[PDB]
């Protein structure tokens, strides 16, 4: 999906 | 070498934080030691302190979402969402000022939209009507006189919220809250509850089927308030970042910050609560840290986000995570 942790 | 998000250890229920001080109006610990002073002023259920539990932990690690992921006990759904919008200036700005030295005219739209923006007001808006909110539940104890205490105050007041759909986010907001229906949490109860507040900072333009300038410069008619109201349509919000201008550009694709229910009325003197990245100490981004900024500090934002929401949600009154008074390091 679309990725959250904040890695840009 | 693995970046992969772990959950931070159990920590005991009398190990006391490392401290650390706010400078330049933003404190910042690693989310272990975080942990150790959530357990000591926020953690306490009827006034008992918890060991934060092996699920909050996990939910913790993920990043900015866990604050308010843990302090609400819900994954946020922004569906409550509150800003402030200067249209007059926004329209003048555009049929009066003029593109700057290296920008698109897609470009300057989008973030003459954004500096129209009044994230004071905003939060000052959504500080107003959780106020409401709490007098209309303090002696209900049905979600019927909720709704009728909700709706005098609101047109004795003369406040356009009274006209929202029974099935608005607005009116449902507080059936919605799981924890509201939970026998340990609300219990169908309104007097049981409390309302939060916590901010998402985020993109404007996240339609995909849209042109390349409003995803990389901004939609500035994306995510506007609703005049009389202040509500945000956040339906349309899907998590998608601010598209890069140039290849290697990253962008983070939004932030949320824990306010939850100080006293304190000035504005620049609330705390809000927000960390930088999932954890991953053995990994690349490395462990995660959690801030505790002054309003300015948090809404001063990035440009990464060009819109900022204000955002309601309900807390049952047992537990600890909104107290009346947040302060920034420890002790």
């Amino acid at each position: 999906d679309i990725p959250i942790g904040s890695k840009m | 070498d693995s970046d992969d998000r772990v959950t931070p250890p159990a920590e005991p229920l009398d190990r006391m934080p490392d401290p650390y001080r706010p400078s330049y109006g933003r404190a910042e610990t690693v989310v272990n030691n975080y942990i150790r002073k959530w357990q000591q002023v926020y953690s306490h259920r009827d006034g008992r302190k918890q060991q934060m539990t092996e699920e909050q932990r996990e939910w913790l690690s993920y990043g900015c979402v866990g604050v308010t992921w843990v302090n609400s006990g819900q994954y946020p759904t922004n569906r409550l969402a509150f800003a402030s919008f200067d249209e007059d200036r926004f329209k003048n700005e555009l049929k009066n000022g003029r593109p700057r030295s290296g920008e698109t005219r897609a470009e300057f739209e989008g973030r003459v939209a954004k500096e129209s923006f009044d994230e004071e007001k905003g939060f000052q808006r959504a500080r107003e009507v959780a106020s409401v909110m709490n007098r209309a539940l303090e002696n209900a104890h049905d979600e019927s006189a909720y709704l009728d205490n909700l709706k005098k105050e609101l047109a004795n007041g003369n406040d356009a919220l009274r006209n929202e759909d029974a099935r608005s986010p607005f009116y449902s907001a507080l059936r919605n809250t799981p924890s509201f229906k939970e026998r340990n949490g609300g219990n169908h109860d309104p007097s049981r509850m409390k309302a939060v507040i916590y901010s998402k900072h985020f993109w404007s333009g996240q339609d995909r089927s849209s042109s390349a300038d409003k995803r990389k410069y901004g939609d500035p008619d994306a995510f506007r308030p609703a005049p009389g109201t202040g509500l945000v349509d956040m339906s349309r919000d899907r998590n998608i970042p601010r598209s890069p201008t140039s290849p290697g550009e990253g962008f983070v694709n939004f932030d949320y910050g824990w306010f939850g229910a100080q006293t304190e009325a000035d504005a620049d003197k609330t705390v809000w609560t927000h960390g930088n990245h999932y954890h991953a100490p053995n990994g690349s981004l490395g462990a995660m840290h959690v801030y505790e900024s002054k309003f300015r500090n948090w809404s001063e934002g990035y440009s990464d986000f060009d819109r900022g929401a204000y955002v309601i949600t309900f807390i049952p009154k047992s537990w600890n995570t909104a107290p009346d008074k947040v302060k920034q390091g420890w002790p």
